[PDB]
């Protein structure tokens, strides 16, 4: 499987 | 790994209040003035020996760590005049040259990338310490910009850009900042010509010693023949390098 | 063994080689 | 600047007596 | 089709630290060479101890017991720091303590 | 040096000829001083394996017919229980 | 149905556990209810460390992780029992100061040991959660609500009474420095890495990544929030403004100090050499230096 | 031969291996790390001299054992971590 | 390019080997041109070798070569992948008796080589006993001491040191701590370059001793390593010049030359007195347990 | 201009590193085993000296006697013989 | 007759049994594991004197050396044994 | 001797465990070997252990013991 | 932990070093038990570093000469 990941300090 | 510089925006601003910022200003500013150093040092002794063992995490707090609080001495040694350069002299000393360098080195030729940029801002804070230590005083300076710009890390610095394009906004920025502390380091000695530096050598530079030239320079320098011996094979690989070039 | 050894009876003939 | 350990376990004391 | 040896030859695999084998090609030092004939022989001034820095007296020396004891608590030490995951490895750790039900499960202690 | 003289008499008992030198007589001397603590400690956990608080003979018997070379072994242990029953019968 | 099965009985043994730590003694009648410890709790304090050593490590799972954040072991055993401790050695040290040999504990070896094993499973409880390659698929699976109750676990420690617990851990050091450094065994020092490693994981706990599975195409409506946060926790108590008000409130950052100034001198340094790096990486991780030199102002 | 006598008083005059004034310096400053007010004992130094002529004598055996395996006449960093590692001493 | 199961011929003056995949490219070597003949054995090997060593080298076409092995590989398969039944008992008997008759097959053609020489050419059978490890070139095999050559016969660089034709064997970095050495053979003529064979180990130096003891051929100990390429050259310049004063004396025979004079008495020291005795057992030995 | 040898690791000099080479008995080197000795050997007089000065500060004096150093390598299983206890 | 004499062996049970109570490797000691171990002891010393001045012998030096000592411990395969990890010196 | 008589699939399924992915034919002999001289060692020791336990028949934790000395730095 | 070598040839290899020593003691399945379970740690930790002692040599085939290797290296004799 193939997992993208987002953080919160992007914002 | 945990978020950091190397990981947040550029952007990004975390909002101390009057009293949480004055305890962290104060909390910081009498670890450095207590014992940055003993830490410092402390830890460079153990990675020094441990540095081929060690994950990307201790390699990456290393630099920031190094790289942090050298920056916050440099900026409050350059607002206040009460606090002394010095308390981050331990900084200045070969072995965490070596260490840094040899972490920055070995993160670009396996392709890490995250030791790169947090070996780049070290490397870049590095720099800023040398550039402030020298402008302070006009020595030990001649020997350590010569220890850090000796080996192919001149070739290093001037690659590092030239990759920078596919990654991300905070390894471009870095590149931006140790660009422009390498021109700024390297056009104060454009009049000066105090460019000797440890280079590799690649064909023969075999030499037939002569030990009466050998005991005229233990007569010269006070040296034992053996570590005369080491710093005539050393004379060997000194070059120099043009500021244009 | 009043000598006391190991090989007291195979010295002998290791040292004459 | 040192810090002495003796100190900071006269501060803790103290601190835990009244606390300011 | 060479055959260098019956019970196996090379697998011809690329050598990952590459930068390592650059740089002994482009470096290599000969031992048997005419520098050898110059290293050992010298002068016996640095075959020497300095008298003034180290002070050679008869001293105060450690029990038998307290040195074993000392043995036992730097072995202590070397165990506790190179060998360790989490604190949580004490003393008197059970070494029973490996007691795996059917289902996978630690063994209840002390049967509802 | 404390236990050098009884290496000397040893070195006079096997024929009085010959003369020791210092060097080699401490490095004998630390040998012995080895062998010596390498029997205390390993019967110490041979005690400590077995629960008792009292050193025997016994012990000692299997910890030299441990760390020594076998063939070696017996002939230490022959040697020793004969010294032990004669100090046994002097008794 | 063997999964469920050994998921539910994992779960039925951890509560029985919980209830078996301890209780708030509703029989006494004080307007804050004393925490009081259970009887025969020092082994329910070794079966927690037992159940985390021998299905956490080698079996590589995190069910037990979760068993015991979903019945509150942190939030409601371990903290009030350090608390507890806490308050009353500082009792104590007060009316030992005024007047020594009065007024001891009838067990302290007992409270010093329950103390110790709590902050042990504060410490294997709060440890930062790496997922890399080749893992376990349960793991995997329970990595972002293990965060979320990491979060939780860090807003209860900063949020209880300002911290209380941060004093018992340093009390716990102190019980280690007042000790002289020829008669420190490595167990004690070790029990000093323990200290600094709980501080790491108070500072180092931060809110988790949101990860999305890009096998299936991204539909219209698209990504809706990332926020991945606990219910009653926010932003704020997460924040390092929290952090920096308990450390100062409760002086961990004099205790800091003081085992940085006198680390060659007083401890053996390459126990907490490492830890202590940790610990100042940790605080300024997230902290820019031009920002904290700020040159009706608002 | 005046050239083999001066071979045979070559002979005479190995074993000297690392030497003694450079090592009673390092040993001092590697000392001062670990207690700065500290004094050494004449024979403590040799006893540390020769204990890491025989270690590092031991090293390059091993060294040259690997690099041998290794189809190969000189030695590597992997060869040397090959060689340290399979003594056990990690 | 590729290896075929072929034959060998023999003639009454020259051995033949005649190639199937090409007709032309033959091999044709006369009985007179045998140096050595070698057999060895399969026993802790893997495929069974007859060697034979040449005084005049023979040209392929393109290089000369010195000596030629026939091999026939005794297993059934070199390298096993890895990943009820009981075949596999019967499997190791097969192939220990195969192994017998591969032994007979070769040592018959070995009688065979022998006789048809005509006392020309002996025959000559190694020993794994005395055998000991060691690197000459750049490979560390199992060298194989035997009764007329030290031959070694698994690498493509085949060693043959033929013990007629050897003056000295001089035994080289022998010090002490040390498990490895460096042993090296000094021919009697002295145009060809000297043969060193290297890291042999400790343990067989005095078994190689008595193999010293039974050749013929003596031996020194130098502790150095010794630059052989300028004594060498300094022999084929002035050789009788050098060897009618002093020919093997400029190394230490085996050394002690001037006494050193460093010994001591251990100064007679005389027994302990003032000992601090004073015991205080209070242990009782009553019965022993055995 | 020229570069000064004001490091450490001068005390382990190239032809010291050569001769402990030779004896043990390597017949060519390459350039970074140099540093790599410097590290090992710093690395092993760091345990050995923590070892001798525990023993030394358990004992309440100011220096080292040579029974700590030959205890201290009897500890990490490479004995000495010859120094005395 | 003290109790070296007693146990008919010139090393010393005395100074044995003394160290043993020194090094408290247990709180008791018996009175025979002194005299076992003190003849372990002397058979050990006394065997590798004797192939030191064997090997003194030799080369027909009159004085043993440490190399003696060190030949004596190469030659003996036992010995290589009971000897392989440490190193002699000061020679 | 059963020795002669080990398996050679069980030697195999060991090297896959040990991560190898080929096995010669002299690894069997030498594997063989150095069983022969472990098998000596640990016996050796556990029956130098049960002769001091005065026991006609070994344990296993005397045999556990013997690993205690079989492990080495 | 799968025993891969077969139990009844361990059982009388046991015997055999029994018969060897001539010791004339018996035996329970527990002792015979650990030891096969130590020999089988033994050598995976010895075929480990065979694997890696034979890629250090750049060959997928572990050989003799990395026996040899891995005996040398270890000190066993």
């Amino acid at each position: 499987f193939k997992s993208r990941a987002l953080n919160h300090v992007k914002k | 790994l945990p978020n950091s510089l190397l990981n947040s925006q550029t952007g990004k601003a975390i909002f101390f209040t009057e009293s949480n910022g004055k305890h962290f200003k104060e909390f910081i500013n009498n670890f450095i003035d207590s014992g940055f150093n003993i830490l410092l040092h402390s830890v460079t002794n153990y990675f020094t020996t441990e540095q081929d063992r060690m994950v990307t995490l201790e390699q990456v707090e290393y630099l920031l760590f190094f790289a942090w609080f050298v920056k916050y001495q440099l900026l409050r040694s350059k607002i206040d005049n009460s606090a002394d350069i010095k308390q981050v002299s331990e900084a200045l000393k070969e072995v965490t040259f070596i260490l840094v360098s040899s972490l920055l080195r070995s993160a670009y030729d396996l392709k890490n990338w995250t030791v790169t940029h947090a070996g780049m801002i070290a490397f870049n804070e590095l720099l800023n310490l040398v550039s402030r230590t020298k402008a302070a005083q006009e020595t030990d300076i001649e020997f350590i910009v010569s220890r850090l710009f000796s080996d192919e890390r001149i070739q290093l610095l001037s690659n590092l850009p030239k990759i920078g394009s596919k990654y991300s906004l905070q390894f471009m920025k870095s590149c931006i900042e140790l660009t422009h502390s390498v021109l700024k380091v390297l056009e104060q000695y454009s009049d000066d010509k105090t460019l000797v530096i440890e280079g590799k050598s690649r064909r023969q530079k075999k030499f037939n010693i002569s030990e009466g030239d050998i005991t005229k320079l233990i007569e010269e320098e006070n040296v034992d023949r053996d570590e005369a011996l080491d710093i005539l094979t050393s004379s060997l690989r000194s070059i120099e390098v043009n500021f244009q070039k | 063994r009043t000598k006391l050894r190991g090989e007291a009876r195979g010295g002998a003939e290791d040292a004459q080689k | 600047k040192f810090f002495s350990k003796e100190s900071f376990l006269a501060d803790f004391d103290d601190s835990s007596s009244n606390e300011d | 089709p060479d055959m260098i040896n019956p019970e196996g030859d090379d697998n011809e695999v690329d050598d990952v630290p590459d930068i390592d084998e650059v740089e002994e090609q482009m470096n290599e030092v000969d031992l048997m060479d005419d520098n050898m004939y110059e290293d050992y022989a010298a002068d016996h001034n640095r075959d020497r101890y300095d008298p003034d820095q180290v002070d050679d007296r008869e001293q105060q020396e450690l029990s038998l017991s307290e040195r074993r004891r000392i043995d036992a608590q730097l072995n202590e030490r070397d165990r506790l720091l190179r060998n360790v995951a989490y604190i949580d490895d004490e003393d008197e750790e059970q070494e029973g303590a490996a007691q795996l039900d059917e289902m996978g499960l630690p063994v209840q202690r002390r049967d509802i | 040096e404390t236990y050098s003289s009884y290496i000397y008499k040893v070195l006079k008992q096997t024929h009085p000829d010959t003369g020791i030198s210092q060097k080699s007589m401490s490095i004998l001397n630390s040998f012995v001083n080895d062998i010596f603590e390498r029997i205390a400690t390993e019967a110490s956990k041979l005690a400590a394996y077995n629960k008792k608080s009292t050193i025997s003979a016994r012990e000692i018997q299997t910890a030299v017919r441990l760390i020594l070379p076998g063939e070696l072994a017996k002939h230490a242990v022959s040697e020793g229980t004969r010294a032990v029953t004669k100090y046994s019968s002097s008794t | 149905n063997a999964a469920d099965f050994s998921l539910t009985v994992l779960r039925a043994r951890i509560a029985l556990l919980a209830t078996a730590i301890g209780g708030p003694d509703y029989t006494s009648q004080i307007d804050p209810p004393p925490y009081k410890l259970g009887d025969d709790c020092l082994a329910c304090l070794k079966d927690l460390k037992r159940w985390f050593k021998l299905v956490d490590d080698q079996q590589k799972r995190w069910d037990v992780a979760m068993a015991v954040a979903e019945y509150r072991i942190l939030t409601d055993d371990l903290l009030p029992i350090l608390i507890d401790w806490e308050n009353k050695c500082s009792l104590a040290a007060k009316l030992a100061k005024n007047n020594p040999d009065h007024e001891e504990f009838r067990n302290k070896a007992y409270y010093d040991k329950i103390a110790l094993n709590c902050l042990q499973l504060l410490v294997l409880m709060t440890w930062p959660l790496i997922v890399t390659e080749q893992s376990s698929s349960n793991q995997i699976t329970l990595y972002g609500e293990l965060k979320k109750h990491q979060l939780v676990y860090k807003k209860t420690i900063l949020s209880m009474e300002s911290g209380k617990v941060l004093r018992a851990a340093i009390r716990l050091a102190l019980d280690v420095i007042k000790i002289d450094r020829l008669s420190r065994t490595p167990r004690d020092n070790m029990v000093l890495k323990l200290v600094l490693n709980f501080f790491r994981n108070v500072i180092a706990i931060e809110p988790g990544e949101f990860t999305i599975n890009t096998k299936k195409s991204m539909p219209k409506k698209g990504i809706t929030s990332i926020d991945t946060l606990p219910p009653n926790v926010s932003m704020d108590d997460i924040s390092l403004n929290t952090v920096i008000s308990s450390f100062h409130k409760n002086k961990v950052f004099g205790f800091l100090l003081t085992l940085t100034s006198s680390l060659s001198k007083e401890f053996d340094q390459d126990f907490i050499n490492i830890p202590l790096l940790e610990i100042m990486f940790y605080f300024t991780k997230d902290v820019n230096q031009e920002l904290l030199f700020p040159r009706t102002s608002a | 031969t005046v050239a083999l006598r001066e071979i045979r008083r070559f002979q005479k005059s190995t074993e000297l291996l690392i030497r003694k004034l450079p090592f009673q310096r390092l040993v001092r400053e590697i000392a001062q790390d670990f207690k700065t007010d500290l004094r050494f004992q004449s024979s403590a130094i040799g006893a540390l001299q020769e204990s890491v002529e025989a270690y590092l004598v031991s090293l390059f055996e091993d060294t040259n054992l690997a690099a041998i395996h290794a189809k190969r006449v000189t030695i590597q960093k992997k060869d040397i971590k090959l060689a340290r590692r399979l003594r056990g001493e990690r | 390019t590729k290896r075929v199961p072929s034959t060998v011929f023999i003639h009454e003056n020259g051995i033949r080997f005649q190639s199937p995949l090409r007709t032309d490219s033959r091999i044709d070597i006369l009985f007179s041109n045998i140096k050595n003949l070698i057999f060895q054995s399969c026993k802790g090997e893997l495929i069974v070798v007859i060697h034979i060593h040449l005084k005049n080298p023979i040209l392929m076409g393109k290089k000369k070569i010195q000596d030629v092995q026939f091999y026939r590989e005794a297993s059934d398969m070199s390298v096993d992948e890895t990943g009820g039944d009981e075949d596999e008992l019967e499997q190791e008997q097969e192939e220990r008796r195969k192994r017998a008759a591969l032994d007979k097959e070769f040592k018959y053609f070995a009688d065979a080589i022998a006789e048809a020489s005509n006392g020309l050419l002996t025959v000559e059978n190694t020993f794994r006993d005395l055998g000991f490890q060691g690197v000459p070139n750049r490979s560390a095999v199992f060298c194989m001491p035997t009764t007329d050559c030290l031959v070694q016969l698994i690498e493509p660089p085949f060693l043959v040191i033929n013990l007629e034709e050897v003056e000295i064997c001089i035994l080289e970095r022998v010090q002490f701590g040390l498990k490895n050495f460096d042993m090296v053979f000094v021919y009697k003529d002295f145009n060809k370059p000297v043969t060193h064979i290297n890291t042999v180990p400790i343990e067989s130096l005095d078994f190689l001793k008595q193999w010293l003891t039974d050749m013929d051929i003596p031996y020194t100990v130098s502790t150095i390593n010794l630059n052989w390429a300028t004594i060498m050259k300094s022999l084929q310049d002035d050789p009788y010049q050098f060897f009618l004063d002093g020919g093997w004396n400029f190394l230490a025979t085996g050394a002690s030359d001037e006494s050193e004079e460093e010994v001591s008495e251990y100064e007679a020291s005389e027994d302990d007195v003032s000992d601090e005795s004073a015991f205080s057992e209070d242990e009782e030995g009553s019965e022993v347990d055995d | 201009h020229r570069k000064i040898l004001r490091d450490n690791i001068q005390g382990i000099t190239k032809p010291a590193i050569r001769r402990l080479a030779r004896r043990g008995g390597v017949k060519r080197i390459s350039g970074l085993i140099y540093e790599e000795v410097r590290a090992v050997l710093k690395s092993f007089l760091e345990s050995v000296i923590r070892d001798s000065v525990t023993y030394t500060e358990h004992a309440k004096r100011k220096t080292v006697t040579s029974l700590d150093v030959v205890y201290a390598l009897k500890r990490q299983g490479r004995t000495l013989y010859g120094f005395g206890g | 007759q003290s109790r070296s004499a007693k146990a008919g062996l010139t090393f010393p049970v005395g100074r044995v049994h003394r160290l043993l109570r020194r090094g408290n490797y247990a709180q008791r000691i018996g009175s025979g594991a002194p005299v076992y171990l003190t003849a372990v002891l002397e058979y050990l010393a006394a065997e590798i004197l004797e192939l030191a001045g064997n090997a003194a012998r030799d080369n027909k030096k009159t004085r043993i050396i440490p190399r003696h000592l060190q030949l004596a411990i190469r030659n003996d395969d036992e010995l290589n044994k009971l000897l392989g990890n440490v190193t002699i010196a000061q020679g």
